[PDB]
């Protein structure tokens, strides 16, 4: 019953924790598009580098 | 440093020579430079006039 317990919560719990990362990603994706523009610095796309770490 | 800030940087830089352009102008104002070459006349004021 515990197995079965974490089989039906992992699932969702999996499903949101990409959610995550792919959300990350794309602020990623921003600020570097930012950063290659000449917007923001070299400071500030390390920041988002180390969220999606 | 972003490339916009220092875009940013050297226009107040240049606006402030600007300004100390304007200022070296109106310092060589008070020494009254003949505007032409030939001959001088009389002068109408003396030391110690105030003009305008």
């Amino acid at each position: 019953a515990d197995g079965l317990a974490a089989r039906g919560t992992f699932t969702e719990q999996l499903q949101a924790q990409r959610d995550l990362v792919k959300a990350s990603d794309e602020y990623y994706q921003l600020a570097d598009k930012r950063y290659r523009t000449g917007v923001d610095n070299y400071l500030t796309l390390l920041d988002a580098q180390r969220s999606l770490f | 440093v972003s490339k916009q800030q220092y875009a940013d940087a050297n226009a107040a830089y240049l606006q402030s020579k600007a300004a100390v352009e304007q200022a070296r102008i109106n310092l060589r104002y008070t020494k009254v430079l003949s505007p032409i070459s030939g001959r001088i006349g009389r002068s109408a004021v003396t030391e110690g006039a105030l003009v305008t």
